[PDB]
RNA sequence: GUAAAAAA
RNA sequence: GCCCUUCGGGGCAUUUGGUCAAUUUGAAACGAUACAGAGAAGAUUAGCAUGGCCCCUGCACUAAGGAUGACACGCUACUCAAAGAGACGCUACCAAUU
């Protein structure tokens, strides 16, 4: 049954109709562009080395500022000290490119599955 | 038009011409044919055969 | 620029397999069961 | 759900289309299409996907 | 089939008559050559 | 039967 | 018509427009009637799309609907062989029971 079928062919973009001006399609909105002020950047080039500098400058300043640089009720029981090395969990956080092995999405199905 | 690239199209349209004796027809389509396909062997193999 | 030289080779390792689908069958085809089950990997799946 | 399905198969077409050999016989990748329609089931139904050949 | 017959015991016994099937929103490729592209002249004449 | 000249 | 005049003259105002008002032969369309008759590889069917010399309703020419609106389902040689193995192929047709 060909009825239900894939795209091969997509349709192809056209020149627009030409003719009188009756319908009315588009209502006219955000009619002034805005420009870039002074303070606003944009048309502020300085130059290739200079933009350089500034990129090294700003690198640094902030690698600077990470480094640094200006009988007993507990002794009847059966098991003990069960919960050591387990809050210790959270150095530093990876990301993980797998969606269903990350720890969103771990979270989410404890959250949600029950 | 839809096709402009295609050997096996260029071919059909040329043995058309060359079974039905248009010699004249089927020599225009062979310029046309080695000019749109430089480096398709198989038309100049044609031509010259 | 002038075309790239082949062997069959190229050509056989670029041949595509036949899909058999475990779900879809539009036409209605009756496939024999060793092509429906060859693209199954649990044949193949191993368990220590 | 339809558009996204138009879109991804323009892209996967494109990109084998592009990675074919240029002379390589290139009528069926319709084919791979269908590859690709039976891997996402296998996805869904997580049963691994592993075509011979 | 049924309508040939019809057609041609009428063109037999004299009255003559066009039976058109023509529709609404169909072109008559009979009438013409549909979307008519020309060969491209050549070096070689064509006329004869 | 509602939406195209001895195999409802 | 008016005005001016030096009584000879001069001035003011200046080119509309829609094929007739005429219904057979320069183009309206339903309904009734007749007929048939609703997608997805058993049965029943929620739909969402795709392409445009198919459109309809809608303000939507950046909704939504129209059976998922319909159409789709025919057809099917043509960039085209090579190896090695045969050929009473390519000619004639033929004299004893007792």
């Amino acid at each position: 049954t060909t009825a239900h079928r894939p795209t091969f062919d997509p349709a192809r973009g056209k020149e627009a109709l030409r003719g009188p001006a009756y319908h009315q399609r588009l209502l006219p909105a955000y009619t002034t562009l805005k420009f870039r002020q002074p303070g606003q950047g944009g048309a502020a080039d300085k130059s290739t080395r200079d933009l350089r500098a500034e990129l090294e400058a700003a690198e640094a300043a902030h690698y600077a500022k990470l480094k640094g640089a200006p009988r007993r009720w507990d002794e009847d029981v059966v098991f003990k000290n069960q919960a050591r090395g387990t809050e210790d969990k959270g150095k530093r956080k990876e990301f993980v490119n797998d969606l269903l092995r990350s720890d969103f999405h771990k979270r989410f199905m404890s959250k949600y599955v029950r | 038009d839809v096709h402009p690239n295609n050997t096996q199209l260029w071919i059909r349209y040329i043995e058309a011409e060359l079974k039905n004796r248009n010699i004249n027809h089927a020599r225009n389509l062979l310029d046309r044919a080695v000019t749109r396909l430089p480096r398709v062997s198989k038309l100049w193999y044609k031509y010259v055969y | 620029s002038p075309p790239r030289k082949l062997t069959a080779e190229d050509q056989e390792a670029w041949r595509i397999p036949p899909p058999v689908s475990m779900w879809k069958n539009p036409k209605g085809f009756t496939i024999p069961l060793d092509k429906r089950l060859a693209a199954d990997g649990r044949q193949l799946q191993e368990v220590q | 759900e339809s558009h996204f399905d138009l879109e991804l198969r323009a892209s996967v077409m494109a990109d084998l289309m592009d990675m074919m050999p240029e002379g390589i016989k290139q009528s069926k990748v319709n084919t791979v299409l269908q590859h690709l329609s039976e891997a996402w089931r296998c996805w869904k139904s997580n049963i691994p996907w592993k075509v011979p050949g | 089939l049924a309508a040939l017959q019809k057609r041609r015991e009428l063109k037999t016994a004299g009255i003559n008559i066009k039976i058109t099937t023509r529709k609404k929103g169909q072109m008559d490729y009979n009438a013409d050559i549909p979307f008519e592209k020309k060969p491209a002249p050549g070096f070689y004449d064509t006329t004869e």
